[PDB]
């Protein structure tokens, strides 16, 4: 089923996909949960979060953008976090059997790749740790053409 | 038993001293640097004499202690860039040391701009892929 | 030898102050004192003052060149 | 059997002269050995099966390689780029597009190896140290990556397969500022496909 | 009185480990004094990752050996890649490669001033057999350096 | 061009006047030339993977070195 | 002698010729060429 | 089996010499950044290459001496007219330009920029001349 909603203003939301609609929102949104378990798609606009805990199983799409204090992304398989210009001060990012997801942290950044995984940092936290397990993969990408492209510190250098 | 974790190789005095000493240096040029800082703090970047482009990301760690032609020189060849350079050369060479570790490009040539200082200048236009290097007029 | 699993030693090359081994590949072998070491330990009295100045001693006093006195050197 | 002079750029028979001479080696001894005409039929049969193999060998690429390393010619392959660098020191007449044919060995196993591989595209350049104005230095170089784009295309090479250019000392695989170095400046690159 | 031969570096080495090299399947080519070393990406790294098995170390340390082997100015690690996903990701892969290889080289001390990184993901292939992953042979990491005099 | 295949084999024409459409400076060793801008962008990718760009007219050598300058 | 007068003297520039009133004129960047084997040496 | 770093600091002393040769790194590079005065791009009082065809001409210059003269010379290879404007002070202007492979709109911006507040150049390309204008 597709929805579209035009205008949502909450302390709070919950969403919950078991099936493989396509939903996106509009508005400001203080999300705190999401389960996410099958092929479905969802898209926020903004979003003022203080800890969002994201829950992807099976082929979900998941678009989110604004801020957020704490994000903590468990992706499973197949499912895709397009959580560019989500910027998170902390992020919780952990990917396994062939997911991808996008982060653009702030702060602190803490990620973990397992197998054939992908993770994405469009920013520069001030302090960064990433994790590889079999094949997965922790990548910049970055413009390398930005006026104002921020070299890593003393506390960003980590060598994959 | 007991233990405690820093159970370390063994050092000599030679080094023990040689700390003291540094560690008395760094406390010494921390207050000069803190006290010039609110004297007069900083209004200009370098970043806009050397502006980062494409293949200015690309990586080096450097170890050199000789005048500042040659390192320049070297990069701006693994940049790609033609390296040009301008007023004359002084007799007393502008000695630079940069040791770093897989920095890029232009923060390269940023640290060497400002080692060089008074002495000389360097600067990158990306659109003529030119990195040139000016020693000052003073003489 | 130097240019050992090579062909051997074919000539000094001066300008480069490295033997030139019988296949094209040069030796890490020196040839001339003028090649480029990287002398870092470097023997003798009064190093970084001017070397010892050649004076005749009357007591045990190691002199430099500059007027400083190596008491590393001097006897006790 | 053989013209010193590069065959008179004409196909050459190492292959056959050596099974002719090992059939006739293997004739004779089977001859002596039996004195009949199915021993000399055996001999002549075992005489050609040992130049057979002989010659299976000797015509290989890995020992046409190996016969260039002996001469003064260097091999390279990256990938499926194949590079033959030949010292214009010992293949050519010193400062002068004239081809050294006392190294006709070295030229003839040049063709030979390029000969295995009929579709590839050959680029030849030529390279000199810096001694000499910028000019002399573009000309000698085009001159002797000429003569050899030239010889390569006398021996049986279409010409358009076939392109020369000369680089003064741009290119430089060696510092010009030590003698050794220079030396190994001055070379001929011939690369395919 | 005087040094005899470079610290540490001996010709008849120099040649074993180039032939040890070139057995296991690393190319050690030598054109002039330019040296290359030519590495397969699947024989240090993870499929399409930047992260290194444990294995490769060894391997990583007899190329640490060999660079020390030579006195030098400036080495430059290169990393290549087969088309995965897309061309910044290649990019930024071939990047992140060359990054942890040139680091892992400069903490094994080598005798060079500088160690130049760099990827170009999947620009200059060597061969035209491009089918496979990290397993083709133009997914690769090239060391290349002048001995210095 | 054609920058991956294996040889990356392609061509750049090179107008010697510096027209409105091609104003971009290309240093073919000491002869120069002029281009337009996704040329020099792509003749700038070439130099980044390190591609001689040797000048060719009618086929023959002419200068070797390529650098882009001055837009 | 050496003479002091620094007016007197006479500045010599060299050039080198390009493709001027020199360009079917198929003037191209052709990449088809030598390539070499140890090509990003620094 | 990965190795630990050659040079790693693994002593009592050594580890605390290490980080106190870190902070005096830092401290000295904080220090020239607060000394450095730079020159904004749009605030350069210097020559821009004039990018006329006749000045990208390649040349070979080795020149000590006054100003004048080499510009003079630079402007007639380069096929301009030249002229100066402006009065020749006493001790004269010199400058010095030893290349081998430089444009001469390169060493255009060289001269000037070695001449400094003295004098400057300016280049008019639509009609073409080098005009070398003194300073009172």
């Amino acid at each position: 089923g597709v929805t579209q909603i035009n205008g949502v203003s909450s302390r709070n939301l919950q969403i919950v996909l078991k099936g493989d609609p396509k939903v996106l929102i509009s508005g400001f949104v203080n999300l705190r949960q999401l389960d996410m378990y099958g092929k479905g798609t969802l898209s926020l606009y903004w979003i003022k979060s203080d800890t969002l805990t994201i829950r992807a199983k099976k082929a979900a799409k998941i678009q989110l953008a604004g801020i957020v204090n704490r994000l903590d992304v468990e992706l499973w398989d197949f499912a895709q976090f397009k959580g560019k210009y989500l910027r998170a001060q902390r992020s919780f990012v952990k990917t396994h059997d062939k997911s991808v997801a996008e982060i653009s942290a702030v702060n602190h950044q803490s990620s973990l790749a397992t197998d054939a995984s992908d993770i994405y940092y469009y920013n520069l936290s001030k302090t960064r740790a990433d994790f590889m397990a079999f094949n997965g993969s922790v990548l910049d990408m970055r413009e390398w053409g930005q006026s104002d492209l921020k070299d890593f510190d003393r506390y960003n250098k980590q060598f994959p | 038993k007991f233990k405690k974790p820093p159970i370390n190789n063994p050092s000599d005095d030679a080094t023990i001293k040689l700390a003291e000493a540094a560690v008395s240096v760094s406390d010494s040029m921390l207050e000069m640097a803190k006290v010039e800082k609110v004297i007069t703090p900083p209004s200009k970047d370098n970043t806009l004499t050397i502006p980062n482009a494409y293949n200015l990301q690309a990586r080096a760690s450097v170890d050199w202690s000789g005048p500042i032609e040659e390192l320049t020189a070297r990069i701006a060849k693994a940049a790609h860039f033609r390296f040009r350079v301008l007023g004359k050369s002084p007799s007393v060479p502008v000695l630079i040391s940069i040791s770093t570790k897989d920095e890029s490009l232009a923060e390269i040539l940023r640290d060497i701009d400002y080692q060089a200082g008074k002495k000389a200048s360097i600067h990158v236009y990306p659109n003529s892929q030119v990195v040139e290097l000016r020693y000052a007029k003073i003489y | 030898g130097c240019c050992s699993k090579m062909g051997g030693i074919n000539y000094c090359d001066s300008s480069a102050g490295r033997l030139v081994c019988n296949n094209g590949f040069y030796s890490t072998c020196y040839c001339t004192r003028h090649a480029v070491m990287d002398l870092q330990f470097l023997m003798g009295c009064c190093l970084w003052h001017g070397g010892v100045y050649p004076q005749l001693n009357s007591s045990g006093l190691v002199v430099c060149n500059d007027g400083y006195v190596s008491e590393e050197c001097s006897l006790q | 059997c053989f013209h010193p002079p590069y065959n008179n750029f004409q196909p050459d028979r190492r292959a056959v002269k050596r099974v002719g001479v090992d059939t006739g080696i293997g004739a004779v001894a089977g001859a002596i050995a039996s004195g009949t005409a199915s021993g000399t039929l055996i001999g002549a049969a075992a005489g050609g099966t040992v130049g057979l193999v002989a010659s299976i060998y000797r015509d290989s690429k890995r020992k046409i390689i190996r016969d260039l390393q002996k001469q003064d010619i260097q091999y390279v392959e990256y990938g499926d780029t194949r590079t033959l660098i030949i010292p214009t020191d010992k293949y050519f007449m010193f400062s002068s597009p004239r081809l050294n044919e006392i190294c006709y060995p070295g030229l003839n196993n040049v063709i030979r190896l390029l000969n295995f591989y009929p579709q590839s595209t050959i680029y030849v350049a030529g390279f000199t140290d810096n001694v000499g104005s910028r000019s002399h230095k573009r000309k000698l170089s085009q001159a002797q990556a000429e003569t050899m784009m030239t010889f390569l295309w006398a021996n049986g090479i279409a010409a358009k397969r076939l392109k020369a250019e000369g680089y003064g000392d741009k290119n430089a695989i060696s510092d010009n500022a030590i003698i050794h170095g220079s030396a190994q400046n001055r070379r001929i690159e011939i690369q395919w496909f | 009185k005087l040094p005899c031969r470079v610290d540490g570096a001996c010709d008849a080495t120099i040649i074993k480990m180039m032939t040890d090299l070139n057995k296991k399947g690393i190319k050690v080519a030598s054109v002039g004094q330019n040296y290359l070393i030519s590495i397969p990406a699947s024989a240090l790294f993870a499929d399409q990752s930047p992260r290194l098995n444990w294995a490769s170390y060894s391997l990583l340390n007899e190329i640490a050996a060999f660079l020390k082997q030579f006195r030098k100015i400036a080495i430059t690690v290169t990393s290549y890649s087969s088309k995965y996903v897309s061309v910044k990701r290649e990019r930024a892969l071939t990047l992140a490669r060359s990054r942890v290889v040139s680091e892992y080289l400069w903490s094994q001390g080598v005798d060079s001033r500088i160690i130049f990184t760099q990827g170009l993901g999947s620009d200059k292939p060597i061969t035209s057999y491009t089918l496979g992953g990290d397993r083709s042979p133009n997914a690769r990491v090239e060391i290349t350096f002048r001995r210095a005099v | 061009c054609d920058l991956t295949k294996f040889r990356w084999d392609c061509d750049l024409p090179v107008q010697v006047k510096p027209s409105p459409a091609s104003s971009l400076l290309v240093y073919c060793g000491s002869s120069y030339g002029y281009i337009t801008k996704q040329q020099y962008d792509i003749l700038a990718r070439y130099q980044r993977a390190s591609v001689n760009m040797v000048l060719d007219i009618n086929g023959e050598y002419i200068d070797s070195p390529c650098i882009g300058a001055e837009r | 002698e050496l003479n002091v007068n620094s007016a007197e003297w006479r500045a010599a520039v060299a050039k080198d010729e390009n493709a001027l009133e020199r360009f079917q004129a198929k003037i191209v960047i052709t990449n088809k060429s030598w390539q070499p084997i140890i090509a990003p040496v620094s």
